């Protein structure tokens, strides 16, 4: 099966700035590239097809260059409309295979995040498991390192994280983690604390309560 | 667009379960194009499932994830594209697009349908736990606090959550579903608010998970102490 | 040359 290889994932640009998109193939698979658009929420559009051929309706800002084994998109200015998630399909043989995918979003300057940590409320611990919360709020880039300690022990593999889509105003991003534990392993335990690392932060901030407390 | 793609016949399956997906297509000479489906696990790309020739459809083409479980078909009568599939996984979870192949010697698709959901699974259907996130007792003061809900241990998507009947919208982050390892659903929705407010201001997360028939309103309220 | 067959006959 052929490989597309899709880089950069994310592309971080302004309106108005050129978005040069590449996708790199594990074989020659002549001019038999494609390239998508997908919104969130919506099915993709075809906007380049075999031979660089550029769809009809598709705006001229769009085109595509290569062959064999490079090929690129090109957006020569991009528009608010423009930021999107764009794939590459080769269609030279089955299985027809797809690149994973590359983020086109918006740039803007270093934001920090807030930081925020909740305990488990009584509510939840009657029922038998604790469920620690960490909030960042409103942050870019999206790079972003959350890492929990219980009484300064580092955790792995109990945690799980979840992300906003750039937000429409300040196009910053959030993020929650969860720390799961049953209730007697919370119990168990004095300190709890979120560690955040992003680039914004000028070292590791930490949030912590300790059972108890008010 | 006069080209029309119309999937149906997705939905909850238990694993070793069946369904057949139809499309109905409109806005072209259905017999005269190829077709594909194409799927998109939740939070993932795209992957070519399935392809079939024109006229006839005699000519079939499958991934080697549903080689042997899944089977495409046409009647070009009916202007309908068909895929049977059999002996369903967790991991086939997806949402399926019905797709025009854009030329007569290519699959690479032009037209795409707007999907149909199939959610593989063995769970429930189970309503929410609500819980408060609340705010700390450490809030800045004249500063800003943050407070929330935790839907936690619902099936299956999806729920809603507005804060207030839908008064308080500015400062909102309603974060996606986390699969847990349960096959239950999680997640949060938190919100920024002055810190000056929170002995005055009411804070009110209104959930509601339709398939459960759960309405839950949570009041989120500084915590006692 | 591609390995798959669109257009019947």
């Amino acid at each position: 099966d052929i490989v597309l290889t899709q880089s950069p994932a994310t592309l971080s640009l302004s309106p108005g700035e050129r978005a040069t998109l590449s996708c790199m193939t594990s074989t020659d698979i002549d001019d038999d590239m494609n390239w998508y658009q997908q919104k969130p929420g919506q099915a993709p559009r075809l906007l380049i097809s075999e031979g660089n051929t550029l769809r009809p309706g598709v705006p001229a800002r769009f085109s595509g260059s290569g062959s064999g084994t490079d090929f690129t998109l090109t957006i020569s200015s991009l528009e608010p409309e423009d930021f999107a998630v764009y794939y590459c399909l080769q269609s030279f043989n089955v299985p027809l295979t797809f690149g994973q995918g590359t983020k086109v979003e918006i740039k803007r300057t270093v934001a920090a995040p807030s930081v925020f940590i909740f305990p488990p409320s009584d509510s939840q611990l009657k029922s038998g498991t604790a469920s620690v919360v960490c909030l960042l709020n409103n942050f870019y880039p999206r790079e972003a390192k959350v890492q929990w300690k219980v009484d300064n022990a580092l955790q792995s593999g109990n945690s799980q994280e979840s992300v906003t889509e750039q937000d429409s105003k300040d196009s910053t991003y959030s993020l929650s983690s969860t720390l799961t534990l049953s209730k007697a392993d919370y119990e168990k335990h004095k300190v709890y604390a979120c560690e955040v690392t992003h680039q914004g932060l000028s070292s590791p901030v930490t949030k912590s309560f300790n059972r108890g407390e008010c | 667009s006069e080209v029309q793609l119309v999937e149906s016949g997705g939905g909850l399956v238990q694993p070793g379960g069946s369904l057949r997906l139809s499309c109905v297509t409109s806005g072209f000479t259905f017999r005269k194009f190829g077709m594909s489906w194409v799927r998109q696990a939740p939070g993932k790309g795209l992957e070519w499932v399935a392809s079939i020739s024109t006229p006839r459809g005699s000519t079939t083409y499958y991934s080697d994830s549903v080689k042997g479980r899944f089977t495409i078909s046409r009647d070009n009568s009916k202007n309908t594209l068909y895929l049977q599939m059999n002996s369903l996984r967790a991991e086939d979870t997806a949402v399926y697009y019905c797709t025009r192949g854009y030329s007569s010697t290519s699959y690479a698709m032009d037209y795409w349908g707007q999907g149909t959901l199939v959610t593989v699974s063995s769970a429930s259907t189970k309503g929410p736990s609500v819980f408060p996130l609340a705010p700390s007792s450490k809030s800045t003061s004249g500063g800003t606090a943050a407070l929330g809900c935790l839907v936690k241990d619902y099936f299956p998507e999806p729920v809603t959550v507005s804060w207030n009947s839908g008064a308080l919208t500015s400062g909102v982050h309603t974060f996606p579903a986390v699969l847990q390892s349960s096959g239950l659903y999680s997640l949060s929705s938190v919100v920024t608010v002055p810190s000056s407010s929170l002995g005055t201001q009411t804070y009110i997360c209104n959930v509601n998970h339709k398939p459960s028939n759960t309405k839950v309103d949570k009041k989120v309220e500084p915590k006692s102490c | 040359k591609g390995n798959y067959v669109v257009t019947t006959h």
